């Protein structure tokens, strides 16, 4: 549940 | 009679060509009734079978008691809606079958005390709520995003921004997205007639915030109504709460965390000023968690972007598919 709650929240500005 | 089968094939012939209109606007119910086994239907064997909070899509006009409309299931069939002085009519009858409506009671008191109904045996008093049977709607329930915590943030406003950009790529020429500056959880209709009318008066109304609030709702009331979703990006609501008793009624698109513990591990990976408000992101976190399911109509609890995008998909093009 971290793992996609890290990229998927991340990779859209950054 | 002739006249009876008449207008019956008079009103069909008018229902059939009404397949192919433009739909001007929808209502909204709020109680269980059955339109098929009213005799004031102008077309028999065709009733609605609604329940409570159902929407229908009237389109045209017939008369001041049945309005034509469409619901919103699949493959559906073009109905009538009694009007709400024809529902007012038709709820009269509901409390009139029991023993008593008004004061008497007929607790073995029978031949003493005719008691003839007062005004407050009927509608004309009972003003102090005055709850309206049916409330307007536009053309289809617009679909917002609520938690898991206060709006505006790097990691609230960022992850519901992800979304957007895939509901735009998917639903081209038919979504649009539209940023709610205003706020919108003081949409009031029982206040008064018209408050902040205008901006002249120099009253704590008028000269406030609230006159803005309703041109952002006739925006959003003119956008829906050309039969297209509205995509809202409000940072003032936070909680489903805050839309419930609001006439819009939006659809409760629901992003939670999957764990309270794995939530604050987010907080930590983006910078020092998001651990400064990470006090205040858990506790509006609970507060959301502990709703009731009712409230909620989409879900979105699964760690893959993948699965999150198609479930929200899915439900747009089941609802975009609904009103046809």
């Amino acid at each position: 549940d971290l793992k996609g709650y890290l990229d998927w929240i991340t990779q859209a500005e950054d | 009679e002739s006249a009876r089968r008449e207008v019956e094939s008079q009103a069909q012939q008018q229902l059939e060509r009404a397949k192919h209109k433009p739909v001007a606007f929808a209502v909204r119910t709020n109680v269980s009734y059955c339109g098929v086994l009213d005799e004031e239907c102008p077309v028999q064997g065709s009733g609605v079978n609604f329940e409570a909070k159902d929407f229908l899509h009237i389109k045209e006009k017939y008369s001041n008691d049945w309005w034509i409309g469409r619901l919103v299931k699949e493959g559906g069939d073009i109905a009538f809606i009694p009007s709400p002085q024809r529902l007012e009519s038709i709820r009269l009858k509901q409390e009139q079958k029991a023993r008593r409506s008004g004061n008497p009671s007929s607790l073995s008191d029978i031949g003493n005390r005719r008691s003839p109904p007062p005004s407050l045996a009927k509608q004309k008093q009972k003003q102090a709520e005055h709850v309206p049977p049916y409330d307007v709607v536009p053309s289809m329930r617009p679909v917002v995003l609520v938690g898991p915590s206060l709006k505006g943030y790097e990691v609230t406003d960022m992850m519901q921004k992800a979304l957007f950009d895939f509901l735009k790529h998917r639903f081209d020429g038919r979504i649009s997205i539209t940023r709610v500056t205003a706020d919108l959880s003081l949409a009031k209709r029982s206040v008064l007639n018209n408050p902040g009318k205008r901006t002249i008066i120099e009253r704590s109304s008028a000269r406030s915030s609230i006159a803005e609030v309703q041109s952002e709702i006739e925006r959003i009331f003119e956008l829906a109504k050309s039969l297209q979703l509205v995509v809202l990006d409000a940072d003032t609501i936070n909680h489903p709460a805050q839309l419930a008793k609001t006439s819009l009624a939006p659809i409760i698109v629901f992003v939670k965390v999957s764990s309270p513990k794995v939530l604050q591990r987010l907080i930590r990976s983006r910078g020092k000023s998001q651990m400064k408000h990470l006090t205040v992101q858990m506790m509006a976190y609970d507060k959301l968690v502990q709703c009731p399911p009712e409230s909620f109509d989409v879900i979105l609890d699964e760690n893959q972007l993948e699965d999150a995008c198609e479930h929200l998909a899915e439900y747009l093009e089941v609802y975009w598919r609904a009103t046809h």
